């Protein structure tokens, strides 16, 4: 079992800049690769990270744009230089032995969103909606709804906390967020989520219901400030 | 003549910062055709015989790919073996690997092999049948079960009987001018008085390939493995070898002593006797 | 050369039925085969591999595949599906006879498996939910089977019911 | 456990006063792999000495050949100085013209 | 030509 740290995990940067992704491994291991994949799509191999020499690159990938360094067998970096919107994807560090039977492991990935205008980065507005009296009568149940709205780029993590403590059961967040203006080239996104319980659980006014959306945006090392944050609303 | 291809790898740990040393070299019979050195600038598998130079860039890139996998695996190995024997990082340790294959005069597979060592002593080796392993100690037994599970011996048998054999044939064909030659020994004898009543006779063999040679001294045609200094067969620098043997002789009795040279390039074995 | 075709982008199944993720391979020499799975926001996780010997290979959570030389296939199978098994599944081959020094596995495009959960007590009904501080619509309790108006897709929670918001 | 180098000092072609030749030092049968090898010319070493790539024999012991281009005479004494873990001090071996 | 598959001890 070879575990693979990648740091950073998520990062939003702009045309012309360069990100340097790291890949650490808990033990020393023979072969190291750098893969690149779009969400829900095929893996594309960038290069093979050779210990103590220049990485072997695949057709379509050049060292000038994609510097790779491998000082140890445990540690490697991929830099991606002079970034552009098309270079936005998940960057995967893969690892494994040179044996016939040996298994090829992958790592958590690194989400790179590359933008032209960094001023279009806005956080989400979280509004919670109460269950209808019609649903309580019909099913003896209560569905809460939470809408994140008006955020860019598309990646957020929605979760519910009941009585100040998180819950995974009875919860549902959409597979993917929806485009608010579908026609535009790069519009803002919207996301919904549901939480369901007993009727007597909701009718109890001493109970607490909160929706929590982690919005990953900019960092404090970038130039209100649409910084990485949490947005929350209660009922 | 029968023939062999052999690759020899040596990896050495260097405590702390920087990297270990890795040297790999390929042989066909007693002629080195390739090398990789980790301290070299190129970080590529390099030619060491003009007949391999004609191989394409796809050859050299593949061999550079594979030797780096050999290199990186050996570095991983050095830490593992240090872990198996419960050894500290302060000490310098040597790993050695040898594999290759032999062929008959028919150029069919004769045998294949793969030997591994730690600090100059057998660790694990594949048997002549190429299906099972011979572990030296308890740590090697741990590797034996791992290699058995990974079907390592199947993979080696495939290479050793197949790929190994085919490339040897090709190398023998492409390098026939050098590899299939047999330079026979140029022999002579020397005489030096050592005392009042003793003399030293030295039987010389020079400019021969391959290296395998036999130099016996004989008194009245009886073997003289006693009273006889034999230097090791040594390389000249030009792809040929050198040897000598010698005997201490009661002077006056030089004509009773014969030196017998056996070699592949000699139609009949030679016999020399000192002649003033 | 070496390659694998996964000829199906989407594969659907009801919870508890047989699921079949299909993979064929083409290889010059002899194959070692591999399966990998990816749940959202993670790397590929290892399932199972045919090295040699037994053609039927069993792994984890009742996953298996048979090495069929004649049809040149290594289809992933599992007798009864769970919902957590909804993921991206990748097949992969390694030409064990290659001598070219490209050690990486050669993968297929990827088949997305959707294990749709069972709905025992279907009762489809729209509801209108109000902001505690504005209104939204909700189409819930249903069975598995304009520029300014917004509509989300299906979603299942745990009693198990579907839902969708406007 | 550690083996000590055998050392032979000798010429490629037969020695001939005032003619081109290659001086050799063949070290062999040693372990571990690290080894210093100089070629001397009246006690003081020569700069441009090449060597073969490291390999080893059936018993795992290493061997190497060090060489340099030279022109011998009657006056010049040549030798091979070798240091190794096994040796407390370096071992010097003179070039015998008839050996 | 070298072996391809090298498996660590």
């Amino acid at each position: 079992s070879a575990v693979i740290s990648q740091k950073p995990s998520r990062d939003i940067k702009q045309r012309g800049t360069s990100l340097t992704i790291q890949c650490q491994v808990d033990s020393q291991v023979t072969m190291m690769f750098w893969y690149r994949q779009q969400p829900g799509q095929s893996l594309t191999l960038i290069a093979t990270a050779n210990q103590g020499s220049e990485a072997t690159y695949e057709s379509g990938f050049v060292i000038d744009k994609f510097p790779i360094s491998r000082p140890n067998l445990t540690f490697s970096t991929l830099t991606v230089s002079n970034m552009s919107p098309e270079d936005s994807s998940i960057y995967l560090c893969s690892v494994g032995g040179s044996g016939g039977a040996d298994t090829q492991y992958f790592g958590p990935g690194t989400r790179l969103t590359v933008l032209e205008d960094l001023k279009n980065v806005f956080p989400p507005e979280v509004a919670v909606f109460e269950p209808s009296e019609a649903e309580i009568s019909h099913t003896q149940k209560a569905t809460l709804v939470c809408l994140a709205t008006g955020f860019y780029p598309d990646h957020v993590e929605l979760s519910w906390w009941v009585n100040g403590k998180e819950v995974h059961s009875g919860v549902c967040t959409d597979p993917q967020p929806l485009k608010e203006q579908p026609a535009l080239n790069d519009s803002r996104y919207a996301l919904s989520s549901r939480l369901r319980v007993s009727a007597t659980f909701w009718q109890d006014p001493r109970n607490h219901f909160r929706c929590q959306v982690q919005f990953y945006g900019l960092s404090e090392n970038d130039e209100a400030k649409p910084v990485t944050q949490i947005v929350s609303a209660e009922a | 003549g029968s023939h062999s291809m052999r690759y020899f790898f040596t990896s050495v740990s260097r405590p702390g910062r920087g990297e270990p040393r890795f040297i790999a070299v390929g042989y066909v019979d007693d002629t080195q055709f390739v090398r990789f050195d980790s301290d070299a600038a190129s970080q590529r598998m390099e030619p060491r015989a003009p007949w391999i130079e004609q191989e394409g860039p796809e050859y050299w890139d593949g061999e550079t790919r594979k030797v780096k996998a050999h290199s990186q695996t050996h570095r991983v190995d050095l830490g593992t073996l240090r872990g198996y024997y419960n050894q500290s990082e302060a000490g310098s340790h040597t790993v050695q690997r040898m594999y290759g294959c032999d062929v008959g005069s028919d150029w069919r597979f004769l045998r294949g092999y793969h030997q591994y060592a730690y600090d100059g002593k057998d660790y694990i080796a594949l048997k002549e049948d190429l299906r099972s392993w011979t572990a030296a100690d308890m740590a090697a037994q741990t590797t034996k079960h791992k290699w058995e599970a990974a079907h390592v011996a199947e993979q080696l048998r495939a290479y050793l009987e197949g790929t190994c054999v085919e490339w040897l044939r090709r190398y023998l064909e492409n390098g026939k001018e050098t590899l299939q030659r047999t330079d026979a020994p140029k022999t002579h004898m020397t005489h030096h008085a050592v005392s009042d009543h003793e003399a030293t006779l030295r039987c010389w063999a020079l400019s021969f390939y391959p290296a395998e040679i036999t130099l016996t001294w004989q008194r009245d045609g009886e073997d003289q493995t006693q009273d006889t200094e034999l230097v090791e067969t040594r390389p000249a620098g030009d792809g040929t070898f050198q040897k000598w043997a010698a005997v201490v002789v009661p002077s006056g009795q030089e004509q009773r002593y014969t030196c017998h040279v056996q070699h592949e390039g000699l139609p009949k074995p030679l016999t020399l006797r000192w002649e003033p | 050369a070496q390659s694998v075709a996964q000829p199906e982008d989407q594969v659907n199944v009801a919870e508890g039925n047989p699921l079949t993720v299909k993979c064929t391979y083409s290889v010059s020499g002899n194959p070692y085969l591999f399966w990998y799975v990816q749940y959202p926001n993670r790397g590929l996780q290892f399932l199972l591999k045919y090295i040699t010997g037994d053609n039927l290979v069993k792994g984890s959570y009742g996953f298996e595949a048979e090495f069929n030389k004649s049809q040149t296939s290594f289809h992933l199978k599992k007798p009864s599906a769970l919902v957590s098994d909804s993921a991206l599944y990748f097949c992969a081959v390694r030409d064990i006879n290659s001598g070219a020094g490209s050690y990486q596995l050669t993968f297929g495009k990827g088949t997305k498996l959707s294990v749709i959960p069972n709905i025992q007590n279907p009762d489809p009904a729209v509801y209108q939910l109000r902001d505690s501080d504005k209104s939204v619509c909700l189409f819930t309790d249903f069975d598995s089977q304009d520029s300014d108006v917004y509509i989300t897709d299906k979603c299942v929670l745990d009693f198990k019911s579907n839902s969708a918001v406007a | 456990i550690q083996r000590t180098p055998k050392i032979q000092v000798y010429s490629r072609h037969p020695a001939e006063n005032g003619k081109s030749n290659f001086l050799n030092c063949y070290v062999s049968g040693f372990h571990p792999s690290d080894i210093e090898v100089d070629l001397l010319k009246n006690g003081e070493r020569i700069e441009k000495v090449e060597h073969s790539d490291l390999s080893f024999s059936k018993d795992w012991s290493f061997y190497l050949l060090y060489y340099t281009e030279f022109t011998p005479t009657e006056k010049d004494e040549y030798a091979c100085r070798v240091n190794h873990v096994t040796l407390s001090q370096p071992k010097i071996v003179k070039w015998d013209r008839d050996m | 030509s070298l072996l391809m598959w090298i498996t660590q001890v």
